[PDB]
């Protein structure tokens, strides 16, 4: 359980994306600082490779759940930070409602004393007037309850939810999603009940910059569980 | 010029009191906007805070992210540097990106006597958020259960003086 | 505290900006009446006056022998400690026990711009002390050559003007 007492303090955060959609490939990096003791997440993303082909708001899910807010009378349910500091991998499979599809999977896990996030990305069938490749994507975002269960076959949790996009016209774009979260380390974890995670989040722009970026501030806690 | 903030998050307050013997400002921002006062505000440090204060400082200074220094002390539970804070000046009903006040904040976290404050020095409860959640919600869904009452309290003297 | 003298005594700066991050009392008396001001005033620092006064001092606080730290910085020579002395308030017209002002000192020890600095704010030339005597005649004892030069410009100036 030294990998939750670990999470006392603030901790900085990398994340490297390589992405590649329709053979157009593309990187995101970025930084940051966070706080497990209270959820707190202050990121700020920036491509390195131009212009970005692929609306922000999509991305988000895709770019630390180890970072949620877990009460005390549930902290007998903790996977994410049992997992630490060897860290873990995690599989999503994105289904765009009457669109293309997106496969990701990702590791999580320390890097000297610095959380990194590596992620590797392919997205297929998008039609290219879509709205998600037309850029008709508005730039907020909503909050969202996500639904985690255990898996003692993969020793990991199984996680689904179905995020609803804004766009233009008032319209909404809905996306599910899959996902299997799966130790690389072979000793204990804890197998978590079945539960959920409910998240708010903001996106915004920086004044003083010119490359392409985001800046996002983003709070999330656990419940479902709803003992004394 | 940029060994100021490194004391500060740092906790080095000798460092500090030599960098402000010599001429230094104290209104520095590295890449986001962040001040020293934001920093030694995270964490406590209330030396280095009123250090920092009774040398002149952005008391409300924006952050990227919208925060000022006052929801940093009310998010960690520091309640003497929320005294300091609110006492020179610092602004009750500053506003988050996502819409926080100090008071959604201090009743996110569950301290008690950070909201009496709060309550004290002029916030207002019922105040929406953009997501559109009052402090008494965040109080309910997050198992804190006395900050609640104190919230449900004020609501109801509130409701029951209108209804006359 | 009493460790303050020793530090603004000594030249040591960061000892005194360490000393007043703390709590520490700038008006402090050992067994004269002497201020850790007076002690940076007798010897030369700028930047322990300045961080001194800064921090809330008695600008004209009376020694035993009713010297002010204007008194000290004109009979010693620093320009700019009694530019910025003289920026905070000190008074012009302290008299010292014998009867002295700090345009007498200046003048008898025969520094040239601090009695051009101490003119212009408000100095007069002909006060008397308690033995009679004015700057012009510690000029003309003394050696001073432009002193007096400029000391007899005005007075005569000053007859001139009086004799229409």
């Amino acid at each position: 359980s030294k990998g939750e007492e670990l999470f006392t303090g603030v901790v900085p955060i990398l994340v490297e994306l390589d992405g590649d959609v329709n053979g157009h490939k593309f990187s995101v990096r970025g930084e940051g600082e966070g706080d497990a003791t209270n959820g707190k997440l202050t990121l700020k993303f920036i491509c390195t490779t131009g212009k970005l082909p692929v609306p922000w708001p999509t991305l988000v899910t895709t770019l630390v759940q180890c970072f949620s807010r877990y009460p005390d009378h549930m902290k007998r349910h903790d996977f994410f930070k049992s997992a630490m500091p060897e860290g873990y991998v995690q599989e999503r499979t994105i289904s765009f409602k009457d669109d293309g599809t997106y496969k990701t999977r990702a590791e999580v896990k320390f890097e000297g004393d610095t959380l990194v996030n590596r992620i590797e990305l392919k997205g297929i069938d998008f039609k290219e007037d879509g709205n998600i490749l037309g850029h008709k994507l508005e730039y907020n975002f909503n909050s969202h309850n996500v639904y985690i269960t255990a898996d003692k076959q993969k020793n990991g949790i199984k996680a689904n939810f179905k995020i609803r996009h804004n766009v233009e016209d008032g319209s909404v774009q809905l996306a599910d999603h899959y996902q299997q979260n799966t130790p690389i380390g072979d000793g204990p974890v804890l197998l978590p009940d079945n539960h959920y995670l409910s998240t708010q989040s903001a996106l915004s722009k920086d004044p003083n910059e010119k490359r392409d970026h985001m800046v996002l501030l983003e709070f999330v806690t656990a419940a479902g569980i709803t003992h004394h | 010029g940029k060994e100021l903030l490194e004391a500060a998050r740092a906790g080095q307050d000798d460092e500090v009191a030599v960098l402000m013997a010599r001429g230094a400002e104290v209104n520095a921002a590295d890449d986001v906007g962040v001040t020293p006062l934001h920093l030694a505000a995270q964490r406590g440090h209330l030396a280095i805070v009123s250090v920092l204060l009774a040398f002149g400082a952005s008391v409300n200074a924006a952050d990227l992210w919208g925060q000022t220094p006052l929801h940093l002390a009310a998010t960690a539970g520091h309640l003497e540097i929320v005294e300091v804070l609110l006492r020179s000046g610092a602004s009750v009903n500053a506003r988050d990106n996502i819409g926080h006040t100090p008071l959604h904040l201090a009743a996110w976290a569950g301290h008690l006597e950070i909201v009496e404050v709060l309550l004290a020095y002029g916030a207002d409860v019922f105040a929406q958020d953009k997501f559109g959640k009052t402090p008494f919600d965040l109080a309910i869904d997050n198992g804190n259960e006395d900050i609640a009452e104190v919230l449900q309290r004020l609501l109801e003297c509130r409701r029951d003086a209108e209804a006359a």
